[PDB]
RNA sequence: UGAAACUCAAAGGAAUUGACGGGGGCCCGCACAAGCGGUGGAGCAUGUGGUUUAAUUCGAAGCAACGCGAAGAACCUUACCAGGCCUUGACAUGCUAGGGAACCCGGGUGAAAGCCUGGGGUGCCCCGCGAGGGGAGCCCUAGCACAGGUGCUGCAUGGCCGUCGUCAGCUCGUGCCGUGAGGUGUUGGGUUAAGUCCCGCAACGAGCGCAACCCCCGCCGUUAGUUGCCAGCGGUUCGGCCGGGCACUCUAACGGGACUGCCCGCGAAAGCGGGAGGAAGGAGGGGACGACGUCUGGUCAGCAUGGCCCUUACGGCCUGGGCGACACACGUGCUACAAUGCCCACUACAAAGCGAUGCCACCCGGCAACGGGGAGCUAAUCGCAAAAAGGUGGGCCCAGUUCGGAUUGGGGUCUGCAACCCGACCCCAUGAAGCCGGAAUCGCUAGUAAUCGCGGAUCAGCCAUGCCGCGGUGAAUACG
């Protein structure tokens, strides 16, 4: 086991974090749970939307909460009825007036945290786990992309001897800083145990 | 006959008690 | 022993000296970071994703 | 020598002070 | 050791457990917990059952036994040797 | 000449990819050599084996387990043991029934936990000049669904990490070769730190790797000029202190700068030797970055997670004990054995960080650890702070010592509910082994090794001599 998370290795250069806030040494962290308190709830209940990134901005006693779903149809509701359902149930946790934006998707599959969800899912759903990663790295090749990888590991059809499949087309930098890596990660439960389902789209250098 | 190592005899249990 | 010592450490102690850390995140007693709340691991969970305001990998 | 607590050596070491090294 | 500032340490349940027996003609058996409590001159001539971890040590109480701690008299590990 | 009983599920031929060779050739790495300091001996610190124990919780196992998980075990932690206790439970949602509570002050007992307990007084929308009965945050007694499990399987698993190895390699698409595995390309000459690049070629391209983009350090510019800086004039209790000023130093963002660009020489080319300008030259020093894979490598005890297992107990609370045991054995370290040294006084020069139940100036008490007072600082301002080796001066005179500071007696300080097991520190006294370490054995190629001190994470305190960083001083040697 080697390899470096690429999102990590990255911020900075190509990548921005999910939380943008200056807190000092007294209440950063107490800003922290709540951050990764607010991704659970919105995680937990918007993960039927496709959710994808969950930005949190925050100034002061006010919280700005930024949603990146795939069909934002499913998070506003009866007209902005859904999206106040939890507009406000976030305040409920968050005490500070939870400003909450839906944003639209570019290409779902140009993200890397949907592909994994969705390879996930069909591997959840008894396909071939094979044929579902030659498909989604298809389907994001023919989306312009410029390379796609993907790998699951785990008991794949439930074989006693786990094992890894992957496949990939075009090119993926990994070593390179320049290149806009969106990098996913999903988990597939089973009846057996779990498998992991790891995305990796090139969108392009800059 | 309980919880971990070493084993009390009994398969996969030991001799550690709550 | 986990989640009733989860427990445990937040209920506050007969005795100051009682009081210990745990990460808010995992559960987990040892190499507990004060600033962030958080052990070691989770530590370097959280900031590869980004999710940890302004912290970045350093290098020098 | 720095194990010997009873010399300006041994505070600097130890990292205390006291009559054999004050302040 | 303690800071002569502050107090001479007992428990306070078992100095109460003494003066009570002082009081009425004493003695009775006495047994507890409290290794950290320092024999103190009430103590002197009583027997204070000490616990070891496992078992409460009888203990008698003299004149000369006094600066200590009571779980200074009953020792926690059985060694007996090696061979 | 030439059988059989009996017995096996193979015995074989060629060829393929590997791996291996006390086969070959060509390369390389502190691999050896050349050197410099150490380990192996001592005493002690810590980890481990073994043993012991009521328990000495559990894991890691050659390199790549052994100051490793442990970036802080007195209680807590704690997963172990003894004993005293709880049973929808410390925690989750949800269904009832009876109180009808919400929450803050008590009390008897007991080591505490617990068991028994005693006070006051709740809105919510209501029919209210009413008796007041509902309903409802959320509490409680019983009853359920269920919670709980650091119990097992890392040989069912995800995730993450180790490692070969920053080694130069691993492949693919189409074409071609072969009945086929497979081959070619990736081999060959030259080159490079490199499957780096050149030339050659039944192959022509392409991907993962190498390099590059990112960070720190080295020179210069711009932009800034307080809390930082003081070149030159004005004051000055002589402190950049005040006037002023941002030149410089610095601080922290944006740029420039090195590319074999130029000259010579070799060469088919790539490159290679040397030269000049230049702060810096052949990748400028260092970091971040780790290919397809390997090892049924490590982790079910961070987490996640299938299956197995426990249910007044393999769960949960508590007090005490243990994780600190000690005939022994190993590992990683600290301190030394002394004079290129030790000691006292005095006096210089860092860098990076930390600091509002924090850092503590300074002042008095105390031989001191400390205590009491007590300014400033939300910190380029105030503090931690003194750096230390160094330099000056004095003392020791080759001695188990003015080397060494283990062990033990006594007396204190502080943190802490509490230092018996089992804390750190201070002062008096004590003053062990050790005279440079058997067989054997480790690290380092330059601001490196060696030596000197400083800081931080964890953290009440601390068993840190550990770890991650920081600058001071600054070598030896590499023929091959
Ligand atoms: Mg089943
Ligand atoms: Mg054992
Ligand atoms: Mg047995
Ligand atoms: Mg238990
Ligand atoms: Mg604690
Ligand atoms: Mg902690
Ligand atoms: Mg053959
Ligand atoms: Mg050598
Ligand atoms: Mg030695
Ligand atoms: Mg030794
Ligand atoms: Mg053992
Ligand atoms: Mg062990
Ligand atoms: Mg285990
Ligand atoms: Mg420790
Ligand atoms: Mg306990
Ligand atoms: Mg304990
Ligand atoms: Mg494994
Ligand atoms: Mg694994
Ligand atoms: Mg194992
Ligand atoms: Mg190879
Ligand atoms: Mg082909
Ligand atoms: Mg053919
Ligand atoms: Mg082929
Ligand atoms: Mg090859
Ligand atoms: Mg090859
Ligand atoms: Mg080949
Ligand atoms: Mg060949
Ligand atoms: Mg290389
Ligand atoms: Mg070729
Ligand atoms: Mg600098
Ligand atoms: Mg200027
Ligand atoms: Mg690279
Ligand atoms: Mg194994
Ligand atoms: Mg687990
Ligand atoms: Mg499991
Ligand atoms: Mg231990
Ligand atoms: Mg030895
Ligand atoms: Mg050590
Ligand atoms: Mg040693
Ligand atoms: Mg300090
Ligand atoms: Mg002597
Ligand atoms: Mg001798
Ligand atoms: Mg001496
Ligand atoms: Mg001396
Ligand atoms: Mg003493
Ligand atoms: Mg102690
Ligand atoms: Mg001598
Ligand atoms: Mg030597
Ligand atoms: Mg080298
Ligand atoms: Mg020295
Ligand atoms: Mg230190
Ligand atoms: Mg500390
Ligand atoms: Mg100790
Ligand atoms: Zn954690």
């Amino acid at each position: 086991g080697n390899k470096i998370h690429p999102i990590g290795f990255r911020l900075g250069i190509t990548r921005d974090w999910e939380s943008r806030w200056y807190a000092g040494k007294k209440q950063y962290r107490h800003l922290l749970l709540e951050d990764q308190r607010i991704r659970g709830l919105l995680e937990k209940e918007l993960y039927s939307a496709g959710l994808a990134r969950v930005d949190i901005e925050r100034a002061a006693d006010n919280v700005a909460v930024t949603v990146h779903v795939a069909k934002p149809g499913v998070v506003i509701g009866r007209g902005g009825e859904r999206i106040r359902v939890l507009r406000e149930e976030l305040a409920k946790l968050t005490g500070k007036n939870v400003a909450l934006n839906v944003q639209e998707v570019q290409n779902p599959n140009l993200s890397a945290p949907l592909v994994a969800q969705r390879v996930a899912e069909q591997i959840e759903r008894r396909f071939a786990v094979r044929r579902a990663i030659k498909q989604a790295v298809q389907r994001v090749m023919e989306s312009g992309a410029k390379g796609a990888k993907v790998i699951v590991s785990g008991r794949i059809g439930g074989a006693e001897q786990a094992r890894t499949e992957w496949a990939a087309q075009g090119r993926v930098p990994l070593h390179t800083l320049r290149a806009n890596i969106d990098y996913g990660f999903a988990l597939a439960r089973t009846t057996y145990g779990v498998l992991g389902v790891k995305a990796y789209i090139f969108l392009g250098e800059v | 006959s309980k919880k971990s190592k070493p084993g009390d005899g009994k398969f996969g249990r030991g001799v550690k008690r709550g | 022993a986990r989640k009733a010592l989860i427990e445990k450490a937040k209920r506050t102690p007969k005795f100051k000296v009682r009081a210990y850390t745990r990460c808010v995140r995992c559960g987990r007693a040892r190499s507990v970071y004060r600033f962030f709340g958080l052990c070691r691991i989770c530590l370097r969970e959280l900031a590869h994703k980004g999710q940890l305001p302004g912290v970045r990998k350093a290098s020098w | 020598g720095k194990g010997d607590r009873r010399t300006r050596r041994g505070k600097i070491w130890r990292g205390t002070y006291g009559k054999y090294r004050p302040r | 050791p303690r800071s002569l500032k502050k107090g001479v340490f007992v428990d306070d349940h078992l100095l109460e457990k003494v003066l009570e027996l002082n009081a009425k003609g004493e003695k009775r058996l006495i047994k507890t917990w409290s290794r950290r409590s320092t024999i103190v001159p009430e103590m002197v001539g009583h027997t204070i059952a000490v616990y070891n971890g496992k078992q409460h040590v009888p203990v008698y109480i003299t004149e000369n036994m006094v600066g200590h701690k009571l779980g200074e008299f009953a020792p926690t590990r059985t060694y007996r040797g090696h061979g």
